[PDB]
Parts: structure tokens; C-alpha cells; sequence
């Protein structure tokens, strides 16, 4: 993470793809490296269906330059989180920030 | 194979062997210039400051 | 640029140093002086040379 | 607004402190700022290069 | 040429201690506390994990189903784990742990020698109520940093694919400052003491860390005192 | 040739009708194997590890 | 947990004075480790005969001219801090110096003891101008361990034997190892003690310390 920053780093991190954004709000239900599954906040949920959000985490692959793009869950077992809050972390991200 | 025994031997052929290095944008003649090689760890050309 | 950096700091003179007006037999003992911590390595001084 | 963080630190305003060469284990003239520079590796990696 | 001693060596942390050399003449605790520090803050013995074999796991570039750390991360937390031996310059301790919560650093099995210094230190979560990890942590002993692409070279049919090696950072040491202040002792001239504030990750005492240091000094002016 | 004929002849190895062109690691690049995919065309029958 | 000892030492001898030791293979950053630690013993403590308090005839104080002679005062003095000499059983003997007629008073001028040795009898006190020129002093040599300032005291006292030590570390390859250091030691003396013996009682003095952690 940068130390000395300007401020964009959140968006240049959450604008790009790299990152995972939570849908909607909710709690975790489940983290793994592998996914993340959120439960839908009522107030936030569509009345049929109901639902959950299951967010499937990318792991080790290449990028076109051959340098490494894999994400890490930044949340934890039962956590709250609201929309718009970043869900996992992407290559040269941390806590949603923007590390190169 | 890298045989250990190789090293050695390439002591010898570096001795008394120059090598010559360039750079890009070669100008006056001094553009290419003849060194004595230093066998080094690395993959990295070490260069004379001075030069 | 570093190495005459170097020899700039080297051959200077401040005012008032450690070791200022002493005098040394040869450049050896001024060399043991400073790395010995005894004089500064810039103080006016006299030493003599050949 | 920085001096002012680094009297919160606890550090000098300066942002300069005393070294030691780890060799001679002896001081540095003269402060050398030190400080957390941001730093960057960028992919020219010596082994692709060579 | 009075030589020096010891004196009290205050353990403050189970991390750090300030062991203090008391008769030191003019400008020795200067000569020696550099001296001592090059040859602490570098080659101490030192335990760090270097093979851990885990469960199902072929590689340290997969995910255990299971678990929010990634086998490559789980790999560098066991870089981390302290620990001690005693009459085994390798020991084999068995991970085994299961059910929601953090796999401590107490989780793992007691041997004879192994101490494990922090207890508390997580070498990962587990998400789900039944995901079980076992893992065979081989702990060798030795000096300094050997990294895990020099180990690959010996090799000779390392064939368990299962094996994953990790560097070896071995060392208690981690920073070493020396300052000498001036030791009055009742009657003499001017003497200096020697205040060597060490920091640890708990694998050697401090007396014992500083004897060895000043062990190998004398051992390697052997030759040096002749021709 | 004659030389390699009787070299043949001698150590007594049936020289193949086929060429090595298997693809094997770049020079000095050194890494674990994460993953293989086999692509095969429409209508070869797949082999065992595809 | 085996460590690394030397081998090979070559040892080129420049001259009699000084002289460079090579030391090859040595563990990592052992080089300054050593190099450093000695040459730290080697500048400041060290056992030697220097000259320090200098009563001199006929004009007591420096800032003056001794009839007859052309070197200033100041500059006899630094004169007397370059005699080289060693004591056998005396830890302090006061000498003579007695010279007259024109011509150089050299070191070997003086009044020869049963423990002086003067290691350089050639070497130039002062020159002895025009006429008879009366010249003597009674010069005070005492024994110590170390460079002490005519500030700190009246001569500077050089007791070391060592003039100029500097130890260079180079990158020595052991046949399978990547960096090792190399010990290049070039010292010099005012040839009341050979480098060879000097670098032993250096160290060995080095490791005296080390007599309670062994």
C-alpha cells in the first residue's frame, strides 16, 4: 500500500476491474480464498428469489505481460459489509487501495 | 551440465581476454571500447565508472 | 559527480577544526590522525611534504 | 502541516538523523535524510533483458 | 590491558534483552560492539521451517478448499513460526487441525525439543465448520538466508511432488545497536561500558547469542595470529 | 555416414524414424507447472492424460 | 554449524617497512569484520617507544631561534616525533644529544644506553650551521600505548608502531560459492616492529579481550 498517497488510489483500484465490488450489502455468510457469499440486506433485496451473492474470486493466472493477477478475500467470516465496499482485493491492491 | 569444473576452465579462456562493450547511440569511436572481463554473479554488465 | 564530490569535501578548509594548527611529520600520520578520530579532515594545518 | 507530523513522531523536524557505515561501525558526518520512499518495480527485469 | 567481563544482562521482552560488557578500555566498546554486531546481526545459528508438506495440496500456487489463505501465504506464515530444537539439527512436526477458527501455532504436535515461542502466531483460518488440514513441517537448523532456489540444486529426486520448499531465513537476530558509555569503576583512569541492546525472535538466550558471536571472532583470528 | 554407420555398428542402437521435437523449458527459466490443457481436434481421439 | 577459516596468505613484502597480507577465503562481510577490528587495534592502542617531553639547551621556550642552527625550533620537534626507537627493560630513559662543528646532528650522535636501539641512525635530527655551534639536549623518551597530542599533554606522543594502516575487502571465489571476501592488509612502521609481528600481537591483543566469552 502507498504510505504517502494522493487520495485517487481508491479509485483507480475500485474503477478498474482488478478489484471485487460487493453487489449489495449485507453480511458474509462465507469467505474462502476461493469465494465469497453475501447475504442480501432485506431493504436492499428483490422480493422474488430472494437471494444471495455468490462472488467467485479469480486465482493465479496470467495477465498479458505474464505477470501474476490473482485476488484475495479482504473480509472476514461474518462480516458486515455495504454496497459499494470492496469485497476482495486485486494484483497491487490492498484494503481497497491502489499498490503498485 | 554447468559441471564445476567448467568454472575454472573459464577463468583461463577469460584471462588475458577482452571483450568489447557498446552502447546504443554510437557516436565517436569511443562508442566501443575494449575491457578485461570479471567473471560476476549476476545478469547484470558492471562498467568502469570513469568510462 | 560522487567521486569529485568526495575529493571536494576532502581538500576544504572550514575555520575551526579538530586538530586546527597542529603540524604532522607526513601525510601517513595525518591519514592516522583522521581515521583515528583525533582531527578533523578539513583544519588548517602544517605538515610537511616532499 | 509535515514538521508538525514529525514532532507527533517523535523525530526531528530536519528529517535528517545520524548514520553509522555499518562497517566501520563509525558515524557520518553530517546528517543523511532518511525517510519511506514509495517504490516501484517495474517490469525491465535483468532477466528478460539478458 | 585489562580485558573485560560481562555484567547484568536485563531481559525486558521475551523479544529483546541489553547485555552490558563492563571493564572495556578506550575506544573498545566502539572496536568490539561494531565487531560484535557484524558477526551477530549475520551468522548466528538459527531454526526456520524450510519443507512443509501439506494435505492434498500439489503445489503452492492452488487454494485449499477450506481455508481463506491461499497455500502460498500459508507457506510464508510458516516462515514466521519460531521455534527451538535441541538434539536434532532436524525435527518433523505434524500440523493436524479441523472446525471454525484460527490453526494457531499451538496446534501442532509437541516433540521432545520443539518449542514454539509464540504460541498465538496464526499460520491460518478455517472457513467451514468440517475442512481439515494436515501438514508435515520439516524444520531444519542452520545459519543466515538460504533461499528457497539455491535448496532445488542438491535435489537428487526431491520427486514428493507434495513437498514444498520455502526459504530458509534462519537467525534470532533481528536488530543490533551497541552504545558505550563511559564506566566508572572505583579506582581507575577512564573506562568505557558496552551496552549491546539486542532484539529476538526468542531462539537463543542472550548470553549464549553473544558468546557464540564472540566465539567465531577469536576462532577466525586464529590464523591471523601468524604466518 | 561411413563413420556413423560404424559407430552404429559397435554400440549397436536402431536409429528411429522419428525427430525430437518435444517442447521443453526455456534456458534458465525455472518454475512449478500450475496447469496443462489439451486441445485436440474434432474427431482424433483423445488421449489419456486429455 | 561449521564455519569458514583462511587459506593461503601470501604475503608481499614491500621494502622492510610495510607490507601487504592477503588473507583469501573468509565468510561474508568478515573482511571489514576483521579488516576493521584490527585496524582499529593497530592505530590506537599498541605498545610503543615514542618521544614526548623534549628540554632543549639553550632556549627555553619555542617561539624562538637557537643560535647556529637552521631548522626552527618548531620544526626540530617534529623531527623528534619520527625517531624510531625501542627499550628493552626501561620504561623511561631521558638521552643526551651532543654535537658540535658544522654538519648534520644525525641520530646516531647521541649517547648510546644499554636498552636504546635506535632503529634509524641516519635519520636527521637537525643540521649544525656555521662555526662551532653549541648544541645539546637532554631528551625524554617514556613508554605507552597509543597516539596521545601535545593538546591532550611537549611532543605528540606517537607510540604506536604502526604509521598507515588500510585493509581493502575483495570479492575472493571459493570453487563452489558465489561471494566470498578477501583480506588485503598493506601496513607500515617505523621499523621497531615487523608487520609479520605487529599483525600477530594486533590481534592477539584483539582476542585477549575475548578471554571471558570464549
Amino acid at each position: 500500500k502507498p504510505l504517502v498517497g494522493t487520495g485517487m488510489e481508491r479509485a483507480v483500484a475500485v474503477d478498474s476491474g482488478v478489484t471485487a465490488v460487493a453487489k449489495r450489502g449485507g453480511v458474509v455468510q462465507y469467505v474462502d480464498a476461493s469465494r465469497i457469499v453475501i447475504k442480501v440486506n432485506e431493504d436492499e433485496m428483490y422480493p422474488g428469489e430472494a437471494g444471495i451473492d455468490i462472488y467467485n474470486l479469480t486465482k493465479y493466472t496470467r495477465s498479458n505481460q505474464n505477470t501474476c493477477i490473482n485476488q484475495m478475500p479482504c473480509v472476514s467470516l461474518g462480516e458486515p459489509v455495504e454496497r459499494g465496499d470492496v469485497l476482495a482485493d486485486g494484483p497491487s491492491t490492498d484494503l481497497g487501495e491502489l499498490a503498485l | 551440465r554447468e559441471e564445476a569444473v567448467v568454472w575454472d576452465i573459464l577463468d583461463e579462456v577469460i584471462r588475458e581476454h577482452p571483450v568489447l562493450l557498446n552502447r546504443a547511440p554510437t557516436l565517436h569511436r569511443l562508442g566501443i571500447q575494449a575491457f578485461e572481463p570479471v567473471l560476476i554473479e549476476g545478469k547484470a554488465i558492471q562498467l568502469h565508472p570513469l568510462v | 559527480q560522487d567521486v569529485v564530490l568526495g575529493l571536494y569535501y576532502m581538500t576544504r578548509d572550514c575555520v575551526n577544526a579538530k586538530g586546527e594548527g597542529m603540524v604532522l611529520t607526513g601525510p601517513k600520520e595525518a591519514e592516522r590522525l583522521y581515521r583515528s578520530g583525533l582531527a578533523s579532515l578539513h583544519a588548517r594545518v602544517k605538515v610537511r611534504i616532499t | 502541516e509535515i514538521k508538525e507530523l514529525l514532532k507527533l513522531g517523535d523525530l526531528p523536524t530536519s528529517g535528517q538523523i545520524r548514520l553509522y557505515d555499518g562497517r566501520t561501525g563509525e558515524q557520518f558526518e553530517r546528517p543523511v535524510t532518511v525517510g519511506y520512499m514509495y517504490m516501484l518495480k517495474l517490469n525491465h527485469l535483468v532477466d528478460d533483458k539478458m | 590491558f585489562l580485558k573485560p567481563r560481562l555484567v547484568d544482562i536485563e531481559q525486558v521482552s521475551s523479544t529483546h534483552a541489553k547485555v552490558t560488557l563492563e571493564p572495556l578500555e578506550r575506544g573498545f566498546g566502539h572496536t568490539l560492539g561494531n565487531a560484535l554486531r557484524r558477526i551477530l546481526l549475520s551468522s548466528m545459528p538459527g531454526c526456520a521451517v524450510t519443507e512443509v508438506e501439506i494435505d492434498g495440496v500439489l503445489h503452492e500456487y492452488s487454494t485449499k478448499e477450506g481455508v481463506q489463505e491461499d497455500i502460498l501465504e500459508i507457506l510464508l506464515n510458516l516462515k514466521g513460526l519460531a521455534v527451538r530444537v535441541q538434539g536434532k539439527d532436524e525435527v518433523i512436526l505434524t500440523l493436524n487441525k479441523s472446525g471454525i477458527g484460527p490453526v494457531t501455532a499451538a496446534d501442532i504436535t509437541h516433540d521432545g525439543d520443539v518449542e514454539i515461542v509464540k504460541p498465538q502466531h496464526v499460520i491460518c483460518h478455517l472457513t467451514d465448520e468440517n475442512a481439515s488440514i494436515s501438514m508435515r513441517i520439516k524444520v531444519q537448523r542452520g545459519r543466515g538466508y538460504v533461499p528457497a532456489s539455491t535448496r532445488i540444486h542438491s535435489e537428487e529426486d526431491e520427486r514428493p511432488i507434495g513437498r514444498l520448499l520455502v526459504d530458509a531465513c534462519y537467525s534470532p537476530v533481528e536488530r543490533i545497536a551497541y552504545n558505550v558509555e563511559a564506566a566508572r569503576v572505583e579506582q581507575r583512569t577512564d573506562l568505557d561500558k558496552l551496552v549491546i541492546e539486542m532484539e529476538t525472535n526468542g531462539t537463543i538466550d542472550p548470553e549464549e547469542a553473544i558468546r557464540r558471536a564472540a566465539t567465531i571472532l577469536a576462532e577466525q583470528l586464529e590464523a591471523f595470529v601468524d604466518l | 555416414t561411413p563413420e556413423e554407420k560404424l559407430l552404429r555398428a559397435i554400440f549397436g542402437e536402431k536409429a528411429s524414424d522419428v525427430k525430437d521435437s518435444s517442447l521443453r523449458v526455456p534456458n534458465g527459466v525455472s518454475g512449478t507447472v500450475i496447469d496443462v490443457q489439451v486441445f485436440t481436434r474434432d474427431g482424433v481421439e483423445k488421449d489419456k492424460r486429455a
